[PDB]
C-alpha cells in the first residue's frame, strides 16, 4: 500500500495533531463483556416422565 | 492627551478603508480578545488555508435603515450579512470552511436637540425564535 500523507499530493499547513489511537488498541477494541449464551434451569418437582 | 488625543475621536483603517469619528464612546473588544488567525496547536483541516488579507479585511457598508418613533429594532447575522460583499463573499462561497473576526461600526448621528438611545449588542450564537 502506498504510504502517502496529504503533503505528498497537496499543499499543507502545519498542524499540531492531538488525536490518538487509544481506543482502537487490540485491548480497547475487545475490552467489553459480550453475551455468549443463555442457560435455562428450573426448580420443579422431578416426576416419572420429567 | 495634551497633544489633543480623545476617547471620543478615532480613526480606524483596514485595507483601503478608513472610518473617522468625532463622537465615539471608546470602543469595545469582545471578551477582551482581539481577532487572530488559527494557530497550529488548535488547527484542524490540514490543507493550506486561503488568507485573503486586504482583499476581504476591509470595511463594507450595508444598506442604511431608518430609525423612527415606531422602530422596534433590527438584527443581522455574521457572516450572513456579508455574504455578497466583494471578495469576502467570494472567498466564503468557494470554500467548505471559513473563520473570521469583525470590526462592527454602527453609525447614527442627530443633533443636540434630538434624544434617543440604541443598545447595540453582539451575541455569539444568536439563535432566534420562530413564528409557529
Amino acid at each position: 500500500t502506498n504510504p502517502l500523507v496529504p503533503s505528498d499530493t497537496v499543499q499543507t499547513r502545519h498542524v499540531v495533531q492531538h488525536r490518538s489511537r487509544s481506543e482502537s488498541s487490540i485491548e480497547s477494541f475487545f475490552a467489553r463483556g459480550a453475551c455468549v449464551t443463555i442457560m435455562t434451569v428450573d426448580n420443579s418437582a422431578s416426576t416419572t416422565n420429567k | 492627551e495634551a497633544c489633543g488625543y480623545s476617547d471620543r475621536v478615532l480613526q480606524l483603517t483596514l485595507g483601503n478603508s478608513t472610518i473617522t469619528t468625532q463622537e465615539a464612546a471608546n470602543s469595545v473588544v469582545a471578551y477582551g480578545r482581539w481577532p487572530e488567525y488559527l494557530r497550529d496547536s488548535e488547527a484542524n483541516p490540514v490543507d493550506q488555508p486561503t488568507e485573503p488579507d486586504v482583499a476581504a479585511c476591509r470595511f463594507y457598508t450595508l444598506d442604511t435603515v431608518s430609525w423612527t418613533k415606531e422602530s422596534r429594532g433590527w438584527w443581522w447575522k455574521l457572516p450572513d450579512a456579508l455574504r455578497d460583499m466583494g471578495l469576502f463573499g467570494q472567498n466564503m462561497y468557494y470554500h467548505y470552511l471559513g473563520r473570521s473576526g469583525y470590526t462592527v461600526h454602527v453609525q447614527c448621528n442627530a443633533s443636540k436637540f434630538h434624544q434617543g438611545a440604541l443598545g447595540v449588542f453582539a451575541v455569539p450564537e444568536m439563535c432566534l425564535a420562530g413564528d409557529s
